[PDB]
């Protein structure tokens, strides 16, 4: 809340598998730049 | 590495533990030669000292001076006042629902669900009320999680105001902080949350400051005389004469006439003129700040006699009946009220078992009657008749072998 | 129950707001209305039993409020799109 | 009754006779919940971790762990183990 | 509670012996992928 | 917090991207010394 950004100890490796498990990958290519996104999807076999 | 303190740590623990520990070592250097022994004594007792801090100011002044725990309490108060935070701070601690005059149980220790009915009843009980908090308490700087002890279903989220005492202390294993409470709080919003499969009630709280001298009477005069020295000359000769004749023996007759439904069916025009003039003069200089005053009352003011079985507060059934009868109900007086801003016990009301704690809102009409040197009375502030009071919380203390009640109230406009 | 005073996941947004729709203004979540669309406000929906709907290290409230690093693309401010390099 | 011994936030009778998680709260299992896709769990009422894996009984059932752990490792009797 | 994952100091070697001691191993081979599991088994010689 | 100055743990790499993403670069050359500055710029697509 006071504008204090810390990057030491935070790692993307902890979240890669979790994000890949519960999301779909959408890629837009255009002609000069490519984009990649992950969008959350619902699991119909889980009532909760 | 350099952890900046924000207003709230939210759920960060490491960022809170490191800051608290660093502040602990910083404060350790500045402490005096007996502050460490006072801290150690609190560390080994930690329970009785809190109760003493809450209930000490209700004994005799010579009893207060002769109390064995007075020195330790004073030293810990000084240590707390040593460190004042420059900015407000959000705090977390667990408070039992019984503190807010809620006798029913929201849920037991091992229960999980919180029913809607209990939530609604608690919300009805807490709204539009003021609650006073006192004593030394351990405070958590971060919201507890799965590695913390959660004894009560109710979690309090409070924002400490400017210039509040703070004292991070190490209990030889971990780091903790200690504060002294001399303020009133209000609950704004309550929301139901889930922590590790158990429901909880999260209450947002704010601090309403009040002027309370407790047993310090010299400071009481220091403010009262400065406030109401200029009130003397503002009074017209007729109003001044009526005010004088009040405590020159006419106050008792006026109060007896006013209690007995006089001004309605059996009035006296002179008494009505006198009371109108004195209440007009009282409104001249209303109190410009929230103030706390004390007043010792007997069973007659609460519809009981000195021989009433319920008046014997040594049996828990009597306390339960008194609380169920009086808590959450309005109290009204048709006459004038004189209260003592000092909480010290005196021989005038030695045997009375009921103590009133009147809270005066800012701007409310009043007059410091103790500003005249011709009246030997000490520490008196007067209020207008036809008043209304709201009973918030009732507590009981031991005065030797006599169990007496403390009643907190609020004077609405 | 029958009131907007519930926070099951404890992420500063009420359950019904996450269930139906909400937007952040003055750092406070409010009920979505159609008139907000013309002023440039978006409509957000998210999981009311999960603190991080997308699984990224930022909660739903942080993403919706945009109170994280300001070098993240603006499309990663809604809870259903993950911030991920 | 509502007696809890191992402090896993699940009552002893629920663990012994069957339970399920809805809205992150353990509730008594009823036979009609199977139609809606729920499962029936039984676990050790004297152990916080029935299977020995780091996650407790409540976490495994509620799903309050890594969302990349296979869904079959959610009942307390199957250990999350790579 | 705030949905943050830490993977430092959480070794899998502290639980391998304990899990293997009180479990039974079941393996399914199928045709193109193999699955291996452990299921906790009761000890009838311990009344507790 | 005691009036001292600490330069350990305070890294510019945490704020470089955040500063660059919301600022406009202005450079003054002159003859002797060159100056480079970044100035915050308002976003008109976000009402907040
Ligand atoms: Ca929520
Ligand atoms: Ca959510
Ligand atoms: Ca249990
Ligand atoms: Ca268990």
């Amino acid at each position: 809340s006071s504008g204090q950004i810390v990057t030491e100890g935070n790692s993307w490796s902890d979240y890669i598998s979790q994000i890949d498990s519960i999301s779909a990958s959408i890629i837009l290519d255009t002609e000069n730049e490519s984009y990649e996104r992950r969008v959350t999807a619902k699991n119909l076999q889980d009532p909760e | 590495a350099p952890i900046e303190r924000p207003e709230d740590f939210l759920k960060d623990k490491e960022k809170a533990k490191e800051w608290e520990r660093k502040e602990a070592e910083r404060i350790e250097q500045k402490l005096e030669r007996s502050e460490k022994e006072a801290l150690e004594s609190y560390k080994k007792d930690s329970v009785e000292i809190s109760k003493y801090s809450q209930t000490r100011n209700y004994f005799y002044d010579y009893q207060i001076e002769a109390n064995s725990r007075e020195k330790e309490y004073k030293e810990l108060r000084n240590a707390i006042s040593k460190n004042k935070i420059d900015k407000p701070m959000y705090v977390y601690y667990f408070e039992s629902p019984e503190k807010f005059a809620f006798n029913k149980v929201i849920r037991t220790e091992n229960q999980n669900e919180i029913s809607l009915e209990k939530f609604n009843e608690f919300k009805e009980t807490i709204q539009n009320k003021l609650f006073k908090q006192d004593g030394f308490k351990d405070i958590s700087l971060y919201e507890p999680g799965k590695g913390d002890e959660k004894p009560t279903p109710l979690l309090m989220h409070l924002k400490l105001p400017r210039n509040t005492g703070m004292l991070p202390y190490t209990n030889t294993n971990n780091v903790s902080t200690l504060i002294e409470q001399g303020y009133s709080i209000k609950i704004d919003k309550i929301v139901r949350i889930v922590i590790d499969g158990k429901h909880y009630i999260k209450a947002e709280a704010s601090v309403v400051s009040s002027l309370d001298f407790k047993d310090d009477v010299s400071k009481g005069d220091s403010w009262g005389k400065a406030n109401y020295n200029d009130w003397s000359n503002k009074l017209t000769p007729n109003e001044l004469a009526d005010v004088n004749d009040y405590m020159r023996g006419g106050y008792t007759a006026i109060n007896n006439y006013l209690i007995s439904n006089g001004p309605v069916n059996n009035p006296n025009p002179e008494l009505d003129s006198k009371i109108t003039n004195i209440e007009n003069a009282l409104k001249r200089e209303p109190i410009p700040t929230n103030l706390t005053v004390y007043r010792r009352s007997g069973p007659q003011e609460f519809g009981l006699t000195l021989t009433s079985p319920e008046y014997d507060f040594n049996k828990l059934e009597n306390i339960d009946a008194f609380k169920s009868k009086w808590e959450g109900q309005a109290l009204s007086y048709p006459n004038f009220i004189s209260t003592s801003i000092g909480s010290v016990n005196m021989s005038a009301f030695a045997k009375r078992k009921i103590v009133l704690r009147i809270t005066i809102p800012k701007g409310s009409p009043g007059a410091y009657l103790s500003a005249i040197p011709g009246y030997a009375g000490e520490y008196e502030v007067l209020l207008n008749h036809g008043s209304k009071f709201k009973i918030n919380k009732i507590d009981s203390y031991k005065d030797g072998t006599i169990t007496k009640l403390i009643v907190d109230a609020t004077l609405i406009p | 129950w029958e009131d907007e005073d519930l926070d099951t996941d404890n992420d500063n947004i009420p359950d019904s707001y996450e269930r139906n729709g909400y937007t952040i203004k003055d750092l406070i979540a409010v009920k979505w209305e159609d008139s907000f669309a013309e002023q440039g406000y978006k409509k957000y929906v998210s999981n009311y039993l999960e603190s991080n709907t997308a699984g990224d290290p930022y909660t739903d409230y942080e993403k919706a409020s945009g109170s994280f690093d300001k070098a993240i693309k603006t499309e990663a401010r809604d809870p259903l799109v993950a911030a991920y390099p």
